[PDB]
């Protein structure tokens, strides 16, 4: 989904894209939540892989049940 | 039909 | 693309020739029949800007 | 960044502002000259969480977007008089536009008071632009007299009464500070100053003539020296602004 | 984990404050200014146990009215107020703005402006006898003269319209121009009464009121406030990568 | 695994801005020059899903057409336009370009030249006659008068072909000459006539027209995007390497 | 490409070369050295 952040406005009224009042909208991008969300989806997808490889063990181990 | 791999497929193209 | 001294240079050269204009008038009081110089400045271009 | 995009708003402002100001300084010595003023505006403002619901402070968040020159308005304040022998140099006193003819064909209106006569009579600007509405000069003439009321009489030998020429009229405007600044010493009228009045001078609004006197700059001097100062100090003030956010970046992005 | 939420919401913030006082200094020499002031809030997270988590979200308090700069311009249309006094004019969507910007602009029709807005009167917006000379005396009282007639003839035309309002009466809107808020609406009505006592002086212009000693110390906190951040943020970074270790076997 | 290739398309498209900056910047001194303006298009990808995927793609939409500062020459040929004016000259291969460049040359000939490519007028290219002085009025009128001569016997030669065009007009050769778009040539013709209401200067010099305060910002922002970008691969490049070594 | 928007297109300069200095050829000051032997120009003309 899109954001519903406003939009943020740089007053350039030479722009082709500005409006009546001269303002382009700019992308409402946060940089330091999107470094933020960076750095714990690979720390969450590290800890899965993780657990996806001990769950493989252990049905490893599993499949050599009473021997 | 494959093509070339990796930086020039993964750059926008030119429109033709 | 700095500009302002783009323009200092017309004044700082407008000057100049006012006082190149002045030493000369000043040099020829003792010729004869000598008509004093003024020189005119008068400005240059102005650029618009569009306000939308 | 945010703070990025608007601290170059800032510094590009008090460039403008700059800009201004050289050229009010390099037109010290040009005749009929009015100083420009830069006036400056904030943007938008944006609003990300109204205020809330009320002993305690506010609750909102209206981050601005910038600032913005509106428009430079040139002060038409009366300047001095200066004298110069000239009998072809008359100065108005008083608001008042002398008409030319541009060689497009429509017409400029000037302040500037220096005329000369062309090698077919005429009094044309120093540019060689025709002064409308157009004064012929005999050869015979002795002594050139431009009056009070704009009559232009010419003595001629042999003739014990001054034989005259023409009248100078002057254009008046209803809002001077509207008309665009062509360039060569010219003003046109806008969408703002419209309809261009002519009169003879000294009635309906139009100021007088001096002959052998032209009006000198309005730009003060002080004024400029202070508003440098300023400009400058605030343009270093965006520089270290611009400064603070790129360190704050080189920190986040060297995570 | 969730600490990186914390940190890094100061780091944001921290960002957006600065977005304020930059803008402040882009306005500089804007006439008639009123700096934004800015301000951080704790907000706690209320939850279950260990009350233990407190973000901050970056708000602007309404604005400063301190006085701004005071040049004198020989021009009779240029008019300052005196403190806690404001001017009055139509706003963009037919409404009622106040400002403390007095480069008034007498239009070729002779209806006045400021920043396009035309500056309003007792009765209304102001309108002038074109291309006259306009005086404005010390009470908001506007004569005018028309050139060449003689000075017997001057007759005064109408009278601005001043009012007075402190700083936390006034919200500023998104156009630029200060409207009642809420409270104040509630009790002063949805229309400002015009207040004889402020004096109006001609002839001068108030700039801005950025103090710049504050904005650059605002500055240095910031960016020695992101720093901290940045590391907090690392460390927890560098945390998790043994906890997810700890998953193994 | 492919959002490394989104960062680096965006780190490759920030090596492309810089490059436009810099040749911007490296242009300062040039007569007569327009800015190239830079921004960064975003291309989403259009698969079936979830197009969590959109790339980067530098662009350079015309030129910038605001005129720079006019550094006042005692000579007679160099000269500045009005703004949004443009010089004709005849281009490289045979065509026409249009400049700001006021730096009027002339040769033993006696051939008006721009930057070497000849200055075309009503009647084509102007040709002045051998070893004349020239003046240039303020309509794009030029005067000769024969060295040791009265000055009585000035008389015009020719007009030089001043145009009017907007930025959306015109786009930039690769050989330094600006042109008209397909779209403007299709309304405005394939040939623009002289325009009558542009004033020119005469012994004034158009300078470049690129910004200061502008260059260094973009090349802060390109430094500070460059480094984001490059913490993506890094982050992206980490966890692949885990999740192959270890799910095998 | 085929054209509201921006015209899209990368177009990369290349950098700046200087291609001739040119002299200016304006008439300067005369300076009075007693010597008979000095002449200056009063117009283009070169001594051969």
């Amino acid at each position: 989904i899109e954001s519903q952040a406003p939009e943020k406005l740089v007053y350039e009224p030479g722009n082709p894209l500005a409006d009546a009042n001269g303002y382009v909208k700019m992308p409402n991008v946060d940089v330091v939540g999107e470094m933020v969300n960076t750095m714990s989806a690979s720390r969450s997808y590290q800890a899965n892989i993780e657990v996806l490889n001990t769950v493989k063990s252990m049905m490893l181990k599993t499949l050599t049940l009473g021997q | 039909p494959g093509g070339v791999p990796g930086a020039l497929s993964n750059q926008p193209a030119p429109p033709n | 693309m700095i500009s302002s001294l783009w323009i200092a240079k017309t004044g700082l050269d407008a000057q100049q020739t006012n006082m190149d204009v002045i030493a000369n008038n000043l040099a020829n009081v003792s010729t004869n029949g000598f008509k004093r110089q003024r020189a005119v400045f008068e400005d240059l271009l102005y650029q618009t800007i569009r306000q939308p | 960044i945010s703070s990025l995009w608007i601290a170059k708003t800032g510094l590009d402002a008090q460039q403008t502002n700059m800009d201004v100001i050289a050229n009010n300084l390099a037109n010290v010595s040009t005749n009929g000259f009015k100083r420009q003023r830069a006036v400056f505006e904030d943007l938008l403002y944006q609003t990300i969480r109204q205020p809330g619901a009320q002993t305690t402070l506010p609750s909102g968040l209206q981050i601005g977007t910038g600032v913005r020159p509106v428009a430079t308005e040139r002060l038409h304040s009366q300047g001095n008089l200066s004298q110069t022998n000239n009998s072809k140099d008359v100065a108005i006193k008083g608001q008042g536009f002398f008409q030319v003819m541009l060689p497009d064909g429509t017409s400029a209106y000037t302040r500037d008071g220096s005329f000369q006569v062309d090698q077919n009579g005429q009094l044309v600007t120093a540019g060689g632009f025709q002064v409308q509405p157009a004064i012929t000069i005999p050869a015979n003439a002795l002594s050139i007299t431009i009056g009070r009321d704009g009559v232009v009489s010419v003595t001629q030998q042999g003739q014990a009464a001054p034989v005259q020429v023409g009248q100078l009229n002057l254009t008046t405007f209803m809002n001077d500070t509207g008309l665009e600044s062509i360039g060569e010493n010219l003003y046109i009228e806008t969408q703002s100053s419209g309809a261009p009045n002519e009169s003879t001078p000294g009635l309906n609004g139009a100021g007088l003539l001096y002959q052998g006197y032209v009006e000198t700059s309005n730009v003060n001097v002080a004024e400029e020296l202070v508003n440098m100062i300023q400009v400058q100090r605030a343009y270093e003030i965006n520089s270290k602004a611009v400064s603070t956010t790129d360190q704050m970046l080189q920190k986040l992005t060297q995570l | 984990d969730h600490a990186i939420y914390t940190a890094m919401g100061a780091a944001s913030q921290t960002l957006n404050q600065q977005a304020v006082t930059a803008s402040n200094l882009a306005n500089a020499s804007t006439p008639g200014f009123r700096a934004q002031l800015n301000a951080l809030r704790a907000v706690p997270v209320d939850g279950l146990s260990l009350a233990t988590r407190t973000l901050v979200t970056a708000s602007t308090p309404g604005a400063d009215m301190t006085p701004g700069q005071l040049d004198y311009t020989s021009r009779p249309l240029d008019v300052a107020l005196q403190q806690d006094g404001w001017l009055v004019v139509q706003a963009a969507d037919g409404a009622e703005g106040y400002t403390r910007n007095g480069n008034i602009q007498v239009g070729p029709t002779g209806q006045l402006t400021i920043q396009g807005h035309p500056v309003i009167g007792e009765g209304g917006p102001i309108t002038v006898p074109e291309g006259s000379e306009i005086t404005i005396a010390a009470d908001g009282t506007i004569s005018a003269l028309n050139p060449g007639d003689p000075p017997n003839t001057v007759a005064p035309v109408g009278r601005l319209k001043l009012v007075k309002a402190e700083g936390n009466e006034v919200q500023r809107s998104d156009d630029g121009l200060f409207r009642l808020t809420a409270e104040a609406q509630a009790e002063r009505g949805a229309v400002l009464a015009a207040d004889p006592s402020i004096r109006i002086m001609s002839g001068v212009l108030e700039g801005s009121n950025v103090k710049p000693v504050e904005a650059m110390t605002d500055m240095i906190a910031n960016a020695r406030r992101f720093e901290m951040q940045m590391k907090v943020i690392t460390s927890v970074d560098e945390n998790e990568g043994r906890a997810n270790q700890l998953l193994s076997m």
